[PDB]
């Protein structure tokens, strides 16, 4: 399961680009892409979604009409055709597969990225109480956050997946749901809720937890993520 | 010595069995429950239906979460539905379309599968790369296969055509232990709750109790005077009941080591498909031949109801782990559940 | 000659003995399962839409 | 009145109403809920669905051509109840001839259909007689005016001239194509059910095409010979007359025709029996 | 009142697409079940032609046949012969110089008299009721040379004829097609297996296209 994204660079103001990424380990025809941008000094950000049968394909508002995104069942290479690219989406972008079935674990790899420099409402708000804490190597920390709305949907589910970003490595699925652990994850990791206010306890910290926390909700399709939350040695 | 000798010593010991059996029998099942209120009728409609395979149903088998259950078809493809929303997991292209007997791991890892190919196909459904492929192929039986149950994580047992079982380990593919004690073609094979013991019956109108540490034949049953065409094992796993093709289920215990009762009507002449117990045993559904489903009692042995909601032969049974709700299927292509 | 014919006997009088329970005992015992897992067969009583997952 | 043609005209529509709507009703149901969608089945669907349509619109259809002198209900009514009366009937008589030319081509192309027929191309071929029809029955609806004389109204075609030209082309499109299409077919059939290496006697083939075809023809006969001698007959003669009095037993004798239609092709597989049988004894 | 699942619905709508296509598919090509005494017959018809189940796909005049062999199987029938109700027909090889030879284990029975046994059990079956039967008689020099010298009373007691090959055959033709019941329903289709090539699969594909046109025609009431 490998993710080489392509075509990055610089592009002055008003150009066009086409990000390309080939997909190999894995039935890429099965899976959803989803397109997360992050600034260099911003969190993670969703762009677009597209399914399997690349149907209800969806936008985000900041991106909304500008950007459109395909893909080649045959070819399994997912293409982002971007135009009139503005100042302000100069970022990085991260392609992430998903599926969705019950008992699925989405956006569990990530890609590598290519880094897009560019020349010179009523959405779910996810607001983090801390930005920054110190931690020590064996002892035992927790992430708090709040959402502006109960994730809790009618079925029990509850919408809310966590991510970490170790400097210099794409974000890993830690716990999705709160419920169970992502491949790999250990299971020092515990997650809880009350459907407003949530909680991410990790303990018998290590030097391999460094890193920035993100959180994500899945409720909508216009995600939102938070923050971020940075453990400091 | 001379077969003479052994004949007689053999006869000599059913004489025996028998003697003994019939002095165990101190009291019958119906006159002491005749002072237990009857169930009544109960009136179970279809709250799901499922039209997905388009070919004869023949197996199926629910999960551990008592919401998936898998299902296999002559079409030749396994499909995992979603009890509550009726959604297809997944659609698992079998390389035999002549597959009738199926299970689904405890876990919710692995499902196999068979028929008249003697090799058992196994799939494991939470792959990294998201499509189901083939685990492993168990080769080995000379006839057809029956009926196969997920032992453990790790280990599967299965009967086939022949007159014999075998237990499987997924780690090494080898018959672990052989089982030599039928006479005849193994039809059904339920495991007990305690996982130690497993039932199974076959064409010699006979069921007989195994052991998986001990591999040998604990106790052997000859109520029947037909083929057994499926087994279920009793909550408490103390019981078990049977059906046959003569249109008389018999209900067993390992204790008593007899048949209890029977379970029988006039009209109904047709024989028995597969048979399953709710989560307490008080009602005893038995799918048969003809195009409805009759519930009994366990303990009155009183038709509480009947399901009418297919319109072709019965082939497989199934009673949820929590015993919310009940799955029939039949070769009309369509897969129900009732509660 | 002495493959089927003697592995019989002895499997049939290994079987045989086994220890036997009494039948009304048997009985009584599963009796006592049944009723005592009454309340917990949402099958043998009818289960409200509240709480049951299929109701529509 | 109690005259013998309007006798025959009330006991032909209790037939109608009594036969059909019961019929089609259970054979639209189990075809639809209780079978399979299989190419045969959609033709038995559709053709089932004219034929409740066409039973539905006849009391109308007789109501309107019994008040074809005042008509108080207006412009548009006149000119919509006659297009779906027409269009219906189109609508049944081409799904009878694809039923009979998809029966030819069984026979004529076996390992054809054995590839390429599908429940997909039956649907496609019921749309596109459908869409047929509709712009067969344009016509009806764009030349159908209002007159009137000097003290009341009158609905009809005052306006080659287009009664002729529109009676000329249902004429030939609803009887000669029609008819000599299913006669051909059924021919063939017999010819090559009759003879062949493996031949057998199948007398029951010879029967069901025989009986069939003479109860189309019995029924689409007496209405376009009617219409060819209206044409041909001035209103003054006494023979026109009779054709003013005995027009209604045309449309009368088609309706008929949708009514026995369900009893001809769908009501004679063995399968289809069993389940509606089946589902009788169910509802009951 | 959904969230997540439509994911799930379109998956579910993308797998009822994909079954529904490969049944289309599936359904295209005929199925055919290989039964008859006798192992060296059915081997040399699958050789003409071209463990368990035994399948095999062959592709004649852009008809596909998918022949099944059970064979290998050596089971009771009674609990697995009800998968094959929905075939299309069934081949039933028997060597005609079976007439003389027995079996090992035949206690003074002859191995002709075990093919029709088996042969009428399996017309007669109520799985098989609306399903044809194609009856190829291998062996045929063999035969012919053995009719030479050994006679047809031995297995036929009643046979009353010239020890030839035209009346013989007739007459074996007619004792094996005696076996079925439903004269009407069935149709057997017996051929006289051939040592050239190119021959036993055109009469196949006759007996194929014919079945399907009566089944086709009587699906529709006309037969």
């Amino acid at each position: 399961v490998q993710l080489v994204e392509s075509g990055g660079g610089l592009v002055q103001p008003g150009g066009s680009r086409k990000l390309s990424c080939s997909a190999s380990g894995f039935a890429f025809s099965s899976f959803g892409m989803h397109w997360v941008r992050q600034a260099p000094e911003k969190g993670l950000e969703w762009v677009a979604y597209i399914s399997s049968g690349s149907g209800t394909i969806y936008y985000a508002d900041t991106v909304k009409g500008r950007f459109t995104i395909s893909r080649d069942d045959p070819k399994n290479t997912l293409f982002l055709q971007m135009t009139s690219l503005r100042s302000e989406d100069t970022a990085m972008y991260y392609c992430v597969r998903s599926i969705y079935y019950y008992g699925s674990s989405p956006f569990d790899f990530w890609g590598q990225g290519t880094t897009l420099t560019v020349s010179a409402s009523a959405d779910i708000v996810m607001t983090q109480a801390t930005s920054s804490v110190p931690v020590t190597p064996g002892e035992s920390v927790s992430i708090s956050c709040r959402s502006s709305k109960s994730l809790l949907h009618s079925n029990g589910n509850t919408y809310l997946y966590w991510f970490l970003q170790r400097p210099g490595q794409s974000p890993q699925l830690l716990i999705y749901r709160m419920s169970n652990l992502a491949s790999g994850v250990p299971d020092r990791f515990s997650g809880s809720g009350s459907g407003t206010a949530f909680t991410l306890t990790i303990s018998r910290l290590e030097a391999e937890d460094v890193g920035v926390y993100y959180c994500m909700q899945h409720l909508e399709y216009p995600l939102t993520f938070g923050a971020g939350t940075k453990l400091e040695l | 010595s001379e077969l003479d000798q052994l004949r007689q010593e053999a006869e000599q010991l059913k004489n025996q069995i028998r003697d003994a059996r019939k002095a165990c029998a101190d009291a019958t099942l119906s006159q002491i429950t005749n002072n237990i209120d009857p169930v009544g009728r109960i009136q179970m409609r279809t709250r799901r239906t499922l039209r997905g395979h388009l070919a004869k149903i023949y197996a199926m088998h629910w999960g551990t979460d008592s919401r998936l259950l898998v299902s296999a078809s002559q079409d030749g493809k396994l499909i995992i539905w979603d009890s509550y929303t009726t959604n297809k997991v997944h659609a698992i292209p079998l390389r035999s379309s002549w597959v009738m007997t199926c299970a689904y791991a405890p876990s919710g890892n692995y499902v196999a599968c068979g028929g008249l190919d003697n090799i058992c196909s196994i799939y494991n459904l939470k792959t990294r790369e998201g499509n189901v492929r083939v685990s492993r192929e168990l080769a080995g039986h000379t006839g057809y296969l029956s009926c196969c149950r997920f032992l453990d994580d790790n280990q599967i047992v299965t009967s086939s055509g022949d007159t014999t079982c075998a237990l499987w380990d997924i780690e090494t593919g080898q018959q672990t232990t052989t089982f030599t004690g039928h006479t005849g073609d193994v039809m059904s094979l339920s495991l007990a709750p305690d996982t130690r013991l497993f039932v199974s019956g076959a064409c010699d109108a006979s069921a007989k109790l195994w052991d998986v540490r001990e591999g040998m034949c604990r106790q052997t049953f000859t109520g029947h005077e037909s083929d057994i065409n499926a087994i279920c094992f009793f909550p408490n796993g103390n019981a078990f009941a049977t059906g046959s093709d003569d249109a008389t289920c018999r209900l067993f215990d390992l204790r008593a080591d007899q048949e209890l009762m029977t379970y029988s009507h006039d009209n109904i002449i047709c024989g028995i498909t597969s048979v399953s117990f709710s989560k307490s045993g008080r009602l005893l559904l038995a799918g048969y031949d003809d195009f409805n489903c009759n519930v009994w009692d366990a303990l009155k042995a009183d038709r509480a109801g009947v399901l009418a909601g297919h319109d072709n032969r019965v082939s497989c049974l199934g009673v949820t782990d929590d015993g919310m709700a009940v799955a029939t299927g039949s070769w009309d292509s369509f897969l129900k559940i009732w509660n | 000659s002495i493959a089927q014919a003697r592995k019989l006997v002895e499997q049939l009088k290994m079987e045989a003995n086994i220890d036997r329970i009494k039948v009304s005992k048997a009985a009584a015992d599963l009796m006592a399962y049944c009723e005592a897992h009454a309340k917990e067969d949402p099958l043998l009583t009818p289960v409200p839409a509240s709480e049951n997952p299929f109701r529509e | 009145w109690n005259e013998p043609p309007v006798i025959l005209s009330m006991v032909i529509l209790s037939l109608t109403f009594l036969l059909g709507l019961p019929g089609n009703g259970l054979v639209l149901w189990v075809a639809g809920l209780k079978m399979q969608r299989t190419v045969n089945t959609i033709w038995f669907l559709h053709l089932t669905l004219a034929d409740l349509l066409c039973c539905l619109s006849l009391p109308f259809s007789l109501a309107h051509l019994a008040l074809q002198g005042q008509w108080p209900y207006g412009r548009f009514l006149c000119k919509l109840i006659p297009s779906i009366i027409v269009l219906n009937m189109f609508a049944s008589v081409f799904l009878l001839t694809a039923i009979s030319l998809d029966r030819c081509l069984v026979v004529f192309k076996p390992i054809w259909c054995q590839n390429h027929r599908n429940v997909g191309m039956a649907c496609s071929i019921c749309g596109c007689i459908w869409v047929v029809a509709f712009v067969m029955c344009i016509p009806v609806f764009v030349y159908r005016e209002i007159f009137t004389t000097d003290n009341h109204n009158r609905c009809g075609y005052k306006f080659p001239t287009p009664l002729v030209a529109i009676t000329i082309t249902r004429l030939v499109v609803g009887f000669l194509l029609p008819s000599v299409i299913m006669i051909a077919c059924y021919s063939f059939i017999v010819f090559r059910m009759q003879r062949g290496r493996f031949a057998k006697s199948q007398s029951k083939t010879f029967r069901v095409a025989v009986v069939v075809v003479a109860v189309f023809l019995v029924c689409w006969t007496p209405y376009h010979i009617f219409g060819v001698l209206s044409l041909l007959t001035d209103p003054e003669t006494p023979l026109g007359k009779t054709l003013m009095s005995w027009d209604h037993v045309c449309i009368a004798l088609a309706s008929a025709n949708s009514c026995f239609n369900p009893f001809l092709y769908a009501l004679l597989g063995k399968d289809f029996r069993k389940k509606a049988r089946q589902s009788i004894q169910g509802i009951l | 009142l959904s969230a997540e699942d439509k994911a799930a619905v379109e998956r579910s709508k993308m797998i009822d697409r994909n079954l529904r296509e490969d049944g289309e598919k599936a359904a295209r090509e005929v199925k055919l079940l290989l039964l008859g005494a006798g192992e060296s017959g059915k081997s040399t018809i699958v050789k003409q032609m071209k463990t368990g189940i035994v399948e095999t796909h062959f592709t004649f005049k852009d008809l596909h046949f998918k022949m099944f062999d059970v064979g290998a199987q050596r089971s009771e029938r009674k609990k697995w012969i009800h998968c094959f109700e929905g075939v299309t027909a069934i081949i039933f090889c028997v060597a005609l110089s079976d007439y003389d030879l027995v079996l090992a284990e035949d206690e003074e029975m002859n191995r002709m008299h075990e093919s029709m046994k088996l042969f009428d059990s399996i017309c007669n079956n109520k799985w098989f009721t609306d399903t044809s039967i194609i009856l190829f008689l291998n062996k045929k020099d063999l035969f012919e040379e053995k009719i030479k010298k050994s006679p047809l009373t031995i297995c036929y007691p009643e046979y009353a004829g010239s020890n030839t090959y035209e009346e013989a055959a007739a007459y074996i033709q007619c004792q094996f097609e005696d076996l079925n019941k439903r004269k009407d329903t069935k149709e057997i289709y017996t051929h006289f297996t051939c040592s050239t090539d190119t021959k036993n699969v055109q009469f196949v594909f006759d007996a194929v296209t014919d079945v399907i046109i009566k089944n086709n025609l009587k699906d529709c009431g006309l037969f």
